[PDB]
């Protein structure tokens, strides 16, 4: 999962 | 504020490319001369201006059957349609310009750009 | 030998989620509560081992709709049918637990592991 | 487009  | 799954699409991807190869839930067929592929008629939209036109069609969105031209090549087809479900492309010097003609009449934009310039890196 | 192109993935989901949003070949409709969401049921398969194994029976693969269990979260469950069409999780204070318990239902794996790590990091 |  990232911060787009 | 959302958070991103990285591998999200590629896994929807792959799952797809898993119904396709089980025949799960698949709603029209490709005739491509002698030959016959079973597909999703969202991923060919989602993949294909050709088939996007098609499938917006008032008609056609109800067709079990679509017809190719018949100078469209079943194996170039058939590279596209893989490329469609899973990303890669088998572009070999035997088949790029079936592949890129096909890519061409499918209005598949990045294979066509891709197919041009592996022909003019060999010329 | 395959060559492959890095955004088509991405891509495909983009035109899944713009099908969705146009209600263009969608097949089902999800019942939640008083609420009702249109979708694909292949997509639907690609994302949550729930609906992989509803859409596999041989009965309930050709029903136009499907009922969620009463204590499922309408809000939760736009949430992760969102995420199933872009990759992107809504994940806020307010919805985490609503969202942790629509994925556990609609067997979502990585969805209820971030949910898990975000919930720990807060206690 | 890349080598996978
Ligand atoms: N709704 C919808 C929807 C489903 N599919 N789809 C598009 N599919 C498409 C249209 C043109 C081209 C390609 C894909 C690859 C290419 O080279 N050209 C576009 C849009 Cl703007 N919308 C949609
Ligand atoms: N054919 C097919 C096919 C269509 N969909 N699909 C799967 N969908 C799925 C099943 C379980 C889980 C998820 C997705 C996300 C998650 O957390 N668990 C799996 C397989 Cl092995 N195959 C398929
Ligand atoms: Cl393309
Ligand atoms: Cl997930």
């Amino acid at each position: 999962w990232v911060i787009p | 504020s959302c958070i991103q799954f990285t591998r999200h699409a590629s896994d929807v991807l792959l799952n797809l490319n898993r119904l396709r190869s089980r025949d799960i839930l698949t709603d029209v067929v490709i005739v491509v001369s002698r030959e016959q592929f079973r597909a999703h008629k969202t991923v060919l939209m989602a993949c294909s201006g050709l088939f996007y036109s098609i499938f917006t069609d008032q008609l056609k969105c109800n067709l079990s059957v679509i017809n190719l031209d018949p100078e469209i090549n079943p194996e170039g087809f058939c590279i596209l349609l893989d490329f469609m479900y899973t990303s890669r492309l088998n572009l070999r010097e035997g088949n790029i310009m079936a592949v890129m003609a096909t890519a061409m009449y499918l209005q598949m934009e990045h294979v066509v750009d891709t197919c041009r310039k592996f022909i003019k890196a060999s010329e």
